[PDB]
């Protein structure tokens, strides 16, 4: 699953 | 539900704190999947996991795939206004 810390 | 705008004071060198799921080629908004202690959206409040992202300052995000979403959203500086629902 795509997940991005920003 | 109905939309909120929410400001975020972010220093220079720390991130907004939160971790970001969907995107257009997902079908769903980019949405909150977690927010994280002691960094910005956890500090001012007002955000949540499960609120949908629909804009950040001005920048309509509600048909921009993750990575430019994550882009957009890296960029922002000082007071950021997000426009969200919770979904
Ligand atoms: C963020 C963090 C913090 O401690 C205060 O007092 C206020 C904010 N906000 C919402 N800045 O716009």
């Amino acid at each position: 699953r795509r997940e991005t810390q920003v | 539900g109905p939309i909120r705008k929410v400001l975020l004071l972010k220093e220079d060198h720390e991130g907004l704190g939160i971790s970001i799921t969907g995107g257009k080629e997902h079908g769903v908004p980019i949405l909150i999947s977690e927010i994280h202690p002691g960094q910005p959206a956890d500090r001012c409040g007002g955000l949540h996991v499960g609120d949908a992202i629909l804009a950040v300052n001005g920048v309509n995000l509600r048909d921009t795939k993750h990575k430019e979403a994550v882009t957009i959203l890296s960029q922002q500086r000082g007071e950021i206004e997000f426009e969200v629902v919770y979904v």
